[PDB]
Order: C-alpha cells, then structure tokens, then sequence
C-alpha cells in the first residue's frame, strides 16, 4: 500500500495528526517467509 | 443476475471493480473489456392489487 501527501510546515519531526487513507499500489503474488525488514537509503554523501 | 445497466457517475477507484450498497448485493460492476463502470438497477417489479 502507498500514499503520498505533502505536509504543511517543517515543524518538529512528528507524524502529522490526520486521517489519510492508503490505496493499494501493487499486489505482487509471491510467497516468502519474511521475519525481518531493512530499508535501503541512498548514501549520496559525496 | 438480471436488471437494467446504466452509466453510473460513481467515482470508482482504479483498483476497485465491484460496488455494493448497504447490503451484500452488487450495485455496480466494471466492464472487464472496456473498463466501464455500470450501475446494476433491478428490473421493474411491484405489487398488484385487484
């Protein structure tokens, strides 16, 4: 599921209080036992 | 099923195909070929008194 909304102001880092429904993006039919998760960030430190 | 099919002005999402009313009855369905949303209105019924 995915959703992309723009926040109002760059206030202190905290989840903005509000209801935003997330519509499904993709439903990949694959079966794998997943017990861990790790994000992939772009270094781009230069 | 049976009923009259009419072009509905319902804002069907791209991922949604069927549409139900307050009961578990299909009120609108998207055409699988032309991707058109049609409303399913029941046929003309009613009571008869003599």
């Amino acid at each position: 599921y995915s959703k992309h909304t723009p926040i109002i102001v760059r206030e202190p880092e905290d989840l903005p209080q509000g209801f935003s429904a997330l519509e499904p993006l993709v439903d990949l039919p694959i079966g794998i036992n997943i017990t861990r998760f790790q994000t992939l960030l772009a270094l781009h430190r230069s | 099923g049976t009923g009259v099919l009419t072009e509905s002005n319902k804002k069907f999402l791209p991922f949604q195909q069927f549409g139900r009313d307050i009961a578990d009855t299909t009120d609108a369905v998207r055409d699988p070929q032309t991707l058109e949303i049609l409303d399913i209105t029941p046929c003309s019924f009613g009571g008869v008194s003599v």
